[PDB]
């Protein structure tokens, strides 16, 4: 049995025109490349220590991904992607103590393709300050997830959910948490 | 120091 | 709003790895959507159509001598190359766990409770996490939420032990896993939450 897998993972999607380009090590990210910006981002910082990329070279591939995309469209007369609708869990990342700090993490797992809106919510209200996320993760069954953090401060007065959107689903889905 | 790229092959345009 | 059609294309460049870099296999990988349909396999050594889609594309890439050596190759140049530069920080990666026990609900004792191990912050995944009562291992009643992934590289685990406790019970959750140097418990004793003496 293997110990240990490294993935070299790229998307290309039409009509939207986004792309990805990202490694993965036993199912978490090394980095990806921010093509807008021709930058390589680090999941961890401390990963860009003393390992480099050359981001220029993930522009190059996702050129090839979107020229073998036009011939594979063809080549289905235009079979589209069945959408398949995320199963979306909300966690804490420790033990939840009043008044200690936690980060609250949505993930959304086993969709396709790979757009979804996520938004947190306070009390209904989107959360649009300190929230952060991840670029889409690949699956072995070429499915993708992708995890959505709010860093918080836990009291008996707030509730949250988190807000997946995603052509597959028939409505918003919303999955709640509050204090236990 | 630097981590590979692999590459893609280019698709037949099999027109 | 925009319901268009979508069309995706994939590419999967992956590395396995067993004992150490002793043995590599290396996949070139092309989907259409979730299909499959062209690999490169190093244990093949030339493309294959894995679907119809994909037979125009192994020919031609097979047709290709150079193109052939190079990825032949790949099981040195990238995956070798990639495990060397990423191993201090990925394979070398071990996070101890932050382990805390306690009951589900306030409860007296001599009722039904869930007492909670949760195993936070570790890195690899691999774990085994093990219940005590007085010293005796407990197999029934473990419920767990497996393993979760927290996408940053740690994972955390919830293991759950469904019991009846009495006043005088030391219960013990035990983690065993790859960044531990010595043993790893954490007691939860009864009498310390004796609700109604």
């Amino acid at each position: 049995k293997e110990e240990h897998v490294i993935i070299q993972a790229e998307f290309y999607l039409n009509p939207d025109q986004s792309g990805e380009f990202m490694f993965d090590f036993d199912g978490d990210e090394i980095f990806h490349v921010d093509m807008a910006k021709k930058e390589t981002v680090w999941r961890l910082e401390e990963f860009g220590r003393f390992a480099s990329f050359e981001a220029q070279g993930a522009l190059a591939n996702i050129a090839v991904d979107k020229a073998n995309l036009e011939i594979m469209t063809k080549r289905s007369n235009y079979t589209p992607i069945t959408n398949v609708p995320p199963e979306v869990t909300v966690l804490t990342n420790s033990p939840v103590e009043l008044r200690e700090p936690n980060v609250l993490i949505c993930f959304i797992d086993k969709f396709t393709p790979p757009v979804v809106n996520v938004t947190w919510l306070r009390n209904g209200k989107p959360v649009t300050t300190g929230v952060s996320e991840t670029v889409f993760l690949p699956r072995e069954d070429h499915l993708f997830r992708k995890f959505h953090y709010l860093p918080f401060l836990p009291s008996t007065e707030d509730v949250y959910d988190c807000r997946v959107e995603h052509w597959g689903l028939d409505e918003p889905l919303l999955k709640h948490w509050e204090f236990d | 120091k630097r981590i590979a790229k692999a590459v893609n092959e280019k698709s037949c345009n099999c027109l | 709003g925009d319901t268009r059609p979508r069309f995706l294309e994939q590419v999967k460049h992956e590395c396995h790895f067993f004992n150490g870099t002793e043995r590599v296999r290396f996949l070139d990988r092309y989907f259409y959507h979730q299909e499959e349909y062209v690999r490169f396999d190093s244990d093949v050594g030339e493309y294959r159509a894995v679907t119809e889609l994909g037979r125009p594309d192994a020919e031609y890439w097979n047709s290709q001598k150079d193109l052939l050596e190079q990825k032949r190759a790949a099981v040195d140049t990238y995956c070798r190359h990639n495990y060397g530069v990423g191993e201090s920080f990925t394979v070398q990666r071990r996070v101890y766990p932050e382990v805390t026990v306690y009951p589900a609900k306030t409860q007296p004792l001599q009722h039904h409770n869930l007492l909670v191990c949760s195993v936070n912050g570790f890195y690899p995944g691999s774990i085994e996490v093990r219940w005590f009562r007085n010293g005796q291992e407990e197999k029934t009643g473990v419920v767990s939420t497996g393993l979760i992934q927290n996408g940053d590289w740690t994972f955390q685990t919830l293991v759950m032990l469904e019991t009846v406790p009495r006043s005088g019970e030391v219960y013990t959750c035990q983690v065993e896993h790859p960044s531990l140097t010595s043993p790893l418990t954490v007691e939860w004793r009864a009498s310390s939450a004796d609700l109604v003496p």
